[PDB]
This record gives structure tokens, sequence and C-alpha cells, in this order.
């Protein structure tokens, strides 16, 4: 992605996915993505979403990544975020860093 | 009192690259389980570690193992300023060397034995000047990070190139850190 394409790439990912401001009844939630792109990090999210929605955010946030195969994790107990549907609530992924590994 | 400065406490998590904050500290300062944070203590020194929610910690002071505690030249019951740095990114290369008295007796492939499994898949956040510890083969070896390519501090992703060399050294340098 070009220097001018990247801000545009983040713009989709920031506005593409629902944030309903009355759904923080289950808790507003903030993800921090650790991309293998070079040490790249983007944050954001809403209430109760899915791990797969983070995978969709990666793809929306950058066009090189969709065709690449990769997995997601949390580091130090090294859990591979398996079961891509799994909600943020069930995976303990509340406010917690998510690393990407190709 | 800005709640960004905390005291050093004993360590529950025995891992090298880690510090433990309490959850009421997390809402008081936005950080996460994977977040890599810069610790800057006394003697104008620094270190980088992973923050992790710890119930026992109690928001006021943080848990750090004796290895982190040493690199900052602090003791149990000393104050340190904590602040996050995501500007740091994955390493290009690293330069660690074993301290002589911790390897007196053995020889051979220190990388395959100690360094390879220690850094693997953990993408540890190291720093130049850091002295870390790896337990294996009925002993614990101490290496010192002599150089990194991505500035003073960087991360050790699987693609990062770990260069170790075999010349060891005297413990005189530690004192010039404490004196």
């Amino acid at each position: 992605s070009s220097p001018a394409e990247v801000p545009k790439n983040e713009t989709p990912a920031a506005q593409e996915q629902p944030m309903p401001d009355n759904e923080p009844k289950q808790g507003d939630t903030s993800i921090q993505i650790r991309y293998a792109n070079g040490k790249r990090e983007v944050l954001h999210c809403n209430s109760t979403d899915t791990v797969k929605f983070l995978y969709e955010h990666v793809t929306s946030n950058a066009n090189t990544d969709p065709s690449r195969n990769f997995t997601l994790n949390y580091a130090f107990p090294i859990k591979p975020i398996s079961n891509d549907e799994t909600t943020l609530k069930d995976a303990d992924l509340l406010n917690s860093v998510v690393v990407q590994r190709w | 009192k800005k709640d960004n400065m905390l005291l050093v406490d004993d360590a529950i998590n025995d891992d090298n690259s880690v510090i433990a904050i309490n959850s009421n500290t997390m809402d008081k300062l936005e950080l996460f389980r994977g977040d890599t944070v810069l610790v800057k203590g006394k003697k104008r020194k620094d270190t980088v570690l992973i923050v992790l929610i710890d119930d026992e910690l109690e928001d006021g002071a943080c848990r750090i193992n004796r290895v982190v505690r040493n690199n900052l030249r602090i003791r149990l019951g000393d104050l340190v300023t904590i602040h996050p740095c995501p500007d740091i990114k994955y390493a290009t290369r690293i330069s660690v060397l074993p301290i002589a008295d911790t390897i007196e007796g053995i020889t051979g492939n220190l990388f395959d034995v100690f360094l390879k499994p220690y850094f693997v898949e953990a993408y540890r956040p190291v720093r130049k000047g850091d002295h870390f510890v790896v337990r294996g083969g009925m002993r614990q070896v101490e290496f010192k990070v002599v150089d990194v390519e991505p500035e003073e501090y960087a991360v050790v992703a699987q693609d990062t190139i770990i260069h170790w060399e075999g010349e060891p050294i005297n413990r005189e340098d530690e004192e010039n850190n404490m004196n």
C-alpha cells in the first residue's frame, strides 16, 4: 500500500464496522493489533464482536494481508486465537493485545 | 500525584520480559496484556517489558522479576516511572554475549540451547544494555545485549536475526552501573 493508500486503508477499517454507542452495556472494548508487516499497530473496536471481525479489520486495513495466510494470538501464555467465530468475551480478548503471525 | 509512577515489588510471574500491573491500574491508565511498556528507573537507565493483569499486585506499585529490577538498578521498595512505547518495532538484528563466569565450564552451541528457545515465538521486547537470564542444562547463563539495529530498543520476532559470539567477560561492568 502507498503512503496515501494506508490512511485510506485505515479509514475503511475505522468506519466500515458497526459501533453502536448503546451496546457498551456489555463493555466497550479496545484491541491492539500486532502486525508482522514490520511492527505495525492499529487499535479500536466496539462492545461484543468476533475474532473473525478482527481478521476482517486486518484485511480492510490493508490489501496485501488478505491473500496471505496468518493466525492471531495473545503473547506470554502464547494462546493461538483458534475458533475464528469466538466472541471477544469468551476468549478473554478484552482490552488485550492481539499479535498476528504469518 | 500523577499515577504514572510506581514502586518495585516482588515478582509472581517468573518470566524475564514481563511486569505485572493490577486491573484497577489498567483503567487508571489504558494498557493491555500484550502491550510492551518502557520502564525508566534510576541511574538514567531503561528497560522494556510486557504488562499483564495481576490481581495480587494492588495499584500503587508493580511486580518485576529480579532481572528487570537489576537492569533498572533498582531494589524492592524503589520508585520507577512507567510509560508505554509502541513506536518500537520488530528487530532487524541483535547482539548478545554471555558473561564469562556464567559459562565457565561448558562450551558449544549457546544459540540452539539457550537463546533459540528463549526468544522463540515470544517476540521479547529487549533493550541495549540489558542483561537477561536463561535457565537450561543444569545452569543459568547471563547474556548482555550489546547491540540492536532498530535504535536502543527493539522486539525479537521470529524473523529477527539473533547474533551471538563466544568471547565472555568480567563482572566489573556491573559495578560501574551500581557505583
